[PDB]
């Protein structure tokens, strides 16, 4: 796992060195950097593409510390055509991402493969200071990746989205 | 050197944490008069080199695949201790 | 017995840098804050900063960024002020307070002659009355407080004394006649009966999550 | 009849008899379940099959369903007297906003 | 758990009707309703369904019969009614509500409603 | 050095603690014939100088504002490491 | 955290010193300290009268290894006037306090305008080696609090109560 | 030294473990394009010297009274630091 | 704890060294080890007769790593005479042992005089990489121990049982 | 009747019509719950609202109740010609023993 | 779900009476029962109220009734009895037993049974 | 939950009867049924046990009975059928089929069936 050590106001990555200073884990910061910021299409006929239901793979949970603001934020609440829950319950611990500029809130119906919806690329779903590779029914999320370094020594609004076919090719929104 | 591949970067980060222990505080310490669960962040803003921001960005791009892999073998729903670990590496390859 | 002890009345040059001294003891020294007031003469209490003796964190308030420093000494249980460029408007009775264990200025040292922050005010300055009346102290809190508000009172030539901390609870000692209730962003003092020792400045200090605990104006009976 | 199945089936009794359902990408292949109903002359349709192999309780073990790239099977180890009866497989649509699929329907007469 | 339909008569082409099933035994309002109707000596055909009210209460309908049939359901009669406008000859079939009360697939078929148009 | 200022402190302290490992034991290690969960504590008592009892309660009074933060911080619904933080604290500032 | 270290008997706070020796995994210690040999009032309306119902506030659990015996422990069962239970069911793994001369069982009816119920005084609520945030139902606890630190190198009686308006000023008991 | 009780020992050892991090990986990282939970395994035999198999089987057979007494101290349900704190305990030991 | 080195391919046991090398984690292992390699007998009702019920201990899980190669698992599915479960379903995260060359699944009736079912000899219930104390009901489970070193620097057949009066001496299988 | 209600209230079909609820410390500023009753002439009272702001499955949601200090309203979207029927708030006392209050009484009338 | 009262007739006033309610499709020693009488032409007023037996199966009167009436519940039989002694001019009212089954507040009110007290 | 019996009657000794127990309310397949008969002024005598479906389904029989009686289920009927052969004069009782729906031990008992066997 790839560790970063701010020197001289820049980043490297950590290789024996002797001459970096680590004196307390408060040094230690493990921070979660959304993937807008990286410039992908945030759109939601974009986003909902690059998510897919499998199954056999559990689910993983990991920690951070430190967010970033996200200016866009999904909610999912999908069920099967013929009523059945599709999105898994979020445990007990697991809270909605705090700071969203927006929320996208879709619903509706689709066919659903999997028991666990994952990120194509391989990203996380960030949730309240805890980091998932699948996304919980009814929380909001938002898409992006840990990373582990170093220290050196608010309205939300809501927009409702109606999707039928979901996960497909043939997906219409609202 | 770290290098940023991705198509675009931010320069701003605005970044929210949470309180240190050690902070000023008043009787907001207590859960039954402490603040709700959303009033418990402090929010910045790092307008710093723009170098660095970009550097942070692409460096997490490139722990995703040794993370993945680390969550793949490990048992437990939830990990906490991937710092303490790193602590721990770090001080055993000092020796002092 | 918590007891804090300062230097003498010093007197230094128009221009000159002079250092206070602020002795406590009768509690662990490391599991306090220790806070520093201004008071010019006439005039109300001004806040400068607080220094945490353990991990020597500090903070300052905005006026006070640059003339002054503060710095403890553990082995001597001993916190020190430093002020820089000490002006004509710098000649000011200067108190060390301990923060209490749920955030009020219980104790108090002898004066030493020489946006996003919470701000109380309060709803007069002056509020003359006779033997036998009720009188009403009201303090207003820009933000939400929940209970963290604390009464204090100051005579002519005496160093305040707290009363009333978390708007309810009132220390040992002090009359009955003083009450404080109150919650939100409006809290109330009232004093059921007003004899002739109850002549004094009373101010009100918010306690709750905000590092620039700023004093009320003051009222005066 | 978007689906579409055999227009009849017969065989012997106490064989094995196989109900076949044809569908598409967007029927099928698109991830929906396929549901088996079985309608005796003059009563309501009764769910054989949900999901796509699993059977609800109170239904013989001798009903067993499969799905296999776009299409799906309906096997019948035992053929009773009794399962003279036609049977229809019901999927959901990709296109036409999820809506419900029937099969052309297919009758089964024992011999 | 059981389902009553009523509401069946021989009504000339151009008329209305309305379908009502009842529902016991099981909560109606957590349940989505569906309409499936069956032509004499022929298959099923989907009509319609209508969604839970915590989903939204969304009606879809057919293409063959979209824009003259209307599904409403009642929460607090635990009943389902079905408005049909501008009835052709090739409606007459016999029409059934079904539902899902226990998501582990335990299924409710009503009897069924004969509807005749005819001229 | 810790001054008790709570009004009244209790000379003695009667302790209860688990076994350790390195006990000597017999056939009550394996779970099938051990002790029940009540079964599994060793109790004492600590007659010695007052001032050191006086101090421990005292130093648990002055944690608790400290201990409620850092808690507020965490996710975890259980912790578990906070003596194992407070080794890597200690030797990471040793540094030898 | 303030830590602990036992120097020639005499008890002090951690701030480098390099003469404090730490050899062992052991010798760091967490020990619960019920507030009852503080001097604080055991009767039973009066403890009722630190406790408090808020919402919005997660339940948080930290782990002690050494307790001391407690002469006065509680026990509620309390529901609302209606019928309702008021205090979440005990997690697994969360036992009643192990050693308790007396257990106050206290138990009828009273508003809980709170999903938890928590400590005025930020003190914390013992249980088998685990001390938490808010009081369980059903399970026998003990108001203390937790320290850190660095070692050197039974009979129970139940009493029942029965009170009416828990959480007021208008409670009357038995 | 080590001397093997057992009745009788097996010379061989057929074990599986679990891909590490930094191994070589294409896509299959990607828990949607990765294995099923039974295909991340990685198969093993070891046909070395006997006395070290043997002396294996045997070490584990002392280990269980002092892990059995350990778990009954703990309360909580799973762990997951024995390896950590082992670590601890030798860096703490070395002092450098 | 017993810790094992490797040293000149001899294992040793862990007693201040200063020979002994440890620059990371990797070097550390935790190893399950089957009882089948100790000798012991693999038949059903010879291993059945070294499992037994019990109630007041709380069931332990601890983690390993590397396991075995095992010849013999068994699954057990039994209930009490009247229909009522007698075993403890598995807790989300535990599944079956990985490698089995055979599985002995063992159904039934019989008494369960108490909530867990142990293991006489302490030895522990191997799981996809989790130990346990105790039995889980319909999971696939090796009997082994586990042990801790410092590294130097498929097909299953199932066989059906059914048993009356599962852990007693008078208990018939087939 | 400890808590105060207005003693009829109309209003024009398909507005909106409020019912207010007035307590006092002991029964609504203590945190208790208020609960509305409707009851049509010669039938049972029905809970339309539990809890304080909370709605039983089965009932309109035209019906919404709040709570502020030691008053509570019931507040109906459309007033339907339906809704002709007594209304009552009922919560605990801290007095008396967490005894049941009921209020005096609303008749609502459509006009 | 369903409660059945019985019990009403007309008493003169010094009388006594039992009234009974019949309850089914739910756990009876689970549930609390509460009785609440309304005058004819006024509002409700609430009797008296009975725990489960897990606890205690203690009994509450309201101020004007306490003292004179007694409610008792039977397990095995599923019934509630209400028992009035002294009875008044001002006892005429109509009767009703309630009680929750299900803690999602799904309540239960019965038909109601008219008591007349009259000289 | 209930369960109704049926099938009982006057037999010459030698004959053979089969008796039916229909069940409502719950779930009949995923519950075990047990035969339970009573002599005239006897005590209790069990007869059989048949498990569950996902239990194999098996049928265990008393010694007194074992060869001679064959228990049934039928999941779709919800109906538990005994198949009586051999009858005997010692065969004269009162059948009951027993089974417990919830696990917290609510279990259900039929009327009784009387059966004589008489020359
Ligand atoms: C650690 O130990 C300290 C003690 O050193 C604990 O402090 C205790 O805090 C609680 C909560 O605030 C106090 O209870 C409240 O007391 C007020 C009245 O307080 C006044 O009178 C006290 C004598 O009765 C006196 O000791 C107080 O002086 C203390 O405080 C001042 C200012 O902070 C400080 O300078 C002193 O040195 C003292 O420390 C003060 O003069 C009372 O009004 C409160 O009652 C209200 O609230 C309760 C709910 O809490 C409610 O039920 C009531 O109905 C009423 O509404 C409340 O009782 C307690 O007095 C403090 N202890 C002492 C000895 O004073 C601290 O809590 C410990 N930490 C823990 C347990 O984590
Ligand atoms: C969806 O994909 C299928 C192939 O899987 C293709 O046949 C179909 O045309 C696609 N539909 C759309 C709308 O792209
Ligand atoms: C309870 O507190 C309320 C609010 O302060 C007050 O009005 C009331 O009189 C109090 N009652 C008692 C019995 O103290
Ligand atoms: C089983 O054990 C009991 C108790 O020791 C004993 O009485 C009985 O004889 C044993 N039966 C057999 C078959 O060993």
């Amino acid at each position: 796992i790839p560790l970063g050590v701010i020197h001289n106001s820049t980043l490297q990555v950590s290789d024996l060195v002797c001459r970096d200073k680590l004196s307390s884990t408060n040094q230690l910061r493990s921070v979660g950097l959304n993937l807008e910021g990286n410039g992908v299409a945030t759109d939601v006929p974009s986003a909902t593409k690059r998510w897919g239901f499998r199954s056999g793979v559990p689910p993983k949970v990991v920690n951070y510390e430190a967010g970033e603001w996200a200016e866009n934020c999904y909610n999912l609440e999908i069920k099967k055509p013929d009523g059945s829950e599709c999105l898994p319950a979020a445990p007990d611990g697991i809270r909605g991402f705090p700071r969203c500029r927006y929320v996208h809130k879709v619903s509706g119906t689709g066919p659903c493969a999997g028991d666990f919806a994952f990120h194509k690329e391989g990203a996380f779903f960030l949730y309240d200071r805890l980091a998932s590779t699948v996304i919980y029914r009814g929380t909001t999320f938002a898409e992006g990746v840990v990373a582990f370094l170093i220290l050196p020594q608010y309205y939300s609004t809501t927009i409702r989205y109606q999707a039928t076919g979901f996960g497909t090719n043939e997906t219409e929104y609202l | 050197a770290i290098v940023n591949a991705q198509p675009k970067c931010n320069p701003n980060l605005h970044y929210w944490t949470t309180q240190d222990e050690g902070a000023a505080i008043g009787l907001a310490w207590i859960p039954y008069f402490g603040p709700a669960a959303e009033g418990i962040y402090t929010e910045g803003l790092m307008h710093n080199q723009d170098g660095l921001i970009c550097g942070l960005r692409q460096l997490a791009n490139e722990t995703t695949q040794a993370l993945q892999l680390f969550l793949r073998a490990t048992t437990e729903l939830r990990t906490f201790s991937i710092l303490n670990r790193k602590a721990i590496d770090f001080l055993l390859q000092r020796w002092g | 017995q918590v007891q804090l002890q300062q230097s003498g009345t010093e007197l230094v040059k128009p221009g000159a840098s002079v250092k206070l001294s602020c002795k406590a003891s009768g509690y662990t020294f490391t599991s306090y804050w220790m806070h520093w007031v201004k008071q010019r003469p006439g005039q109300g209490l001004e806040w400068i900063g607080e220094i945490n003796p353990r991990n020597g964190r500090t903070d300052f308030s905005e006026k006070f960024k640059s003339k002054a420093t503060l710095t403890v000494d553990t082995s001597s249980s001993t916190a020190f002020i430093q002020l820089s460029s000490l002006t004509s408007e710098d000649s000011a009775v200067y108190y060390c307070a301990r923060w209490g264990y749920y955030g009020s200025s219980d104790y108090w040292g002898q004066g030493t002659a020489l946006a996003s922050d919470i701000v109380v005010t309060q709803s007069h300055k002056f509020m003359s009355t006779s033997v036998g009346d009720r009188v009403s102290i009201t303090c207003k809190a820009s933000q939400d407080v929940s209970v963290a508000v604390a009464w204090y009172q100051q005579k002519t030539g005496q160093s305040p004394k707290l009363l009333i901390y978390s708007a309810s609870y009132r220390i040992t000692g002090v009359p009955d006649r003083f009450t404080g209730s109150g919650s939100g962003t409006d809290f109330t003092f009232t004093i059921s009966s007003v004899q002739a020792e109850d002549m004094a400045v009373y101010y009100c200090q918010q306690h709750y999550s905000t590092p620039p605990w700023t004093f009320g104006g003051g009222t005066k009976l | 009849s978007v689906l579409t199945q055999p227009p009849s089936v017969s065989g012997a009794p106490g064989q094995r008899v196989t109900i076949s359902c044809t569908g598409s990408s967007s029927n099928i292949g698109a991830g929906y379940d396929v549901y088996w109903y079985q309608q005796l002359p003059g009563t309501a349709p009764k769910l054989l099959i949900y999901g796509n192999s699993n059977r609800p309780s109170g239904v013989p073990d001798r009903f067993s369903g499969s799905k296999s790239g776009t299409s799906a099977s309906l096997a019948i180890t035992g053929l009773q007297a009794e399962d003279e009866a036609d049977y229809y497989c019901q999927s959901f649509d990709s296109s036409l906003r999820d809506s419900w699929v029937f099969g052309g329907g297919t009758k089964l007469t024992v011999l | 758990v059981q389902l009553v339909e009523s509401g069946g008569g021989l009504v000339k082409p151009g008329g209305s009707l309305r379908l009502s099933c009842a529902a016991s035994g099981f909560t109606f309002s957590n349940a989505w309703m569906n309409w499936v109707r069956q032509a004499p000596g022929k298959g099923l055909e989907w009509v319609g369904r209508i969604k839970s009210k915590t989903d939204g209460g969304a009606a879809d309908y057919a293409a063959p019969v979209k824009g003259r049939f209307t599904i409403s359901r009642d929460d607090s009669k635990n009943t389902l009614y079905l408005q049909m406008n501008s009835l052709k000859t090739e409606d007459t079939a016999v029409y059934f509500c079904t539902t899902v009360y226990r998501y582990n697939y335990d299924s409710v078929w009503g009897q069924g409603t004969l509807v005749t148009v005819s001229s």
